[PDB]
């Protein structure tokens, strides 16, 4: 029925599950929520030294039957004050749009997201007002991001 | 968009040889096994035929280095 690319996607996710359990990226874990291999949950710790330090953030991860030839859908389920992550939890990250590659892995995705928490990209903002504040009133941006981290992510 | 079936068939193709036993197709995270067929792109990155053909049906660049295949 050629829906058998379910087999392709499931084999790849099954191997990645094993590898991300034995060798998780620093300060991240991820795994299936339940019986559906295509629907994972993930925890990210706020990178040390960043305004998100001490935060615990939850992400949803949904693989498509086309995986790994189409990117997974990854959305933040914890509120975070960050110009590339909006209140829908949409993440503005190139490798999740048209820079996706089938050689990427969910571990690589989580590492990029951690890198994005460490260094936001205000040239490609999802929350314009946060990007503008980040560039013109850096200290105000960091004060509020630390307050969000404390109230919403601990 | 990706490549025509003719452009795709014009890419290089060889059978698994014993030296490939130590290598991994980045798209399916699997070590090459005998009987496999491997495609090697101009940038010299290699994949299972079915693995990179599927990607080049709707895309035009190397999964690993992002160089244009043509
Ligand atoms: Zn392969
Ligand atoms: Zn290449």
């Amino acid at each position: 029925k050629t829906a058998a690319k379910l087999s392709t996607s499931a084999k790849r996710i099954q191997k990645e599950l094993a590898e991300i359990t034995l060798d998780p990226p620093p300060n991240c874990s991820a795994g299936p929520k339940g019986d559906n291999i295509y629907e994972w949950r993930s925890t990210i710790l706020g990178p040390p030294g960043s305004v998100y330090e001490g935060g615990v953030f939850f992400l949803d991860i949904t693989f498509s039957p086309d995986y790994p030839f189409k990117p997974p859908k990854v959305t933040f389920r914890t509120r975070i004050y960050h110009c590339n992550i909006n209140s829908q939890g949409v993440i503005c990250l190139d490798i999740l749009k048209d820079n996706w590659s089938p050689a990427l892995t969910i571990s690589k995705v989580l590492l990029s997201i951690c890198s994005l928490l460490t260094d936001c990209n205000p040239a490609d903002p999802l929350v314009g007002s946060i990007a503008t504040q980040y560039m013109t009133n850096r200290a105000e941006h960091d004060r509020m991001a630390r307050q969000w981290t404390k109230r919403y992510a601990t | 968009r990706g490549l025509t079936k003719e452009q795709i068939d014009n890419l290089a193709m060889r059978s698994f040889g014993e030296n490939d036993a130590l290598k991994t197709c980045s798209v399916c995270i699997t070590e090459y096994t005998e009987g496999n067929k491997l495609r090697k792109l101009p940038c010299s990155h290699e994949y299972h035929v079915h693995c990179i053909d599927r990607w080049l049906s709707e895309n035009s660049t190397c999964p690993i280095c992002r160089r244009a295949v043509l």
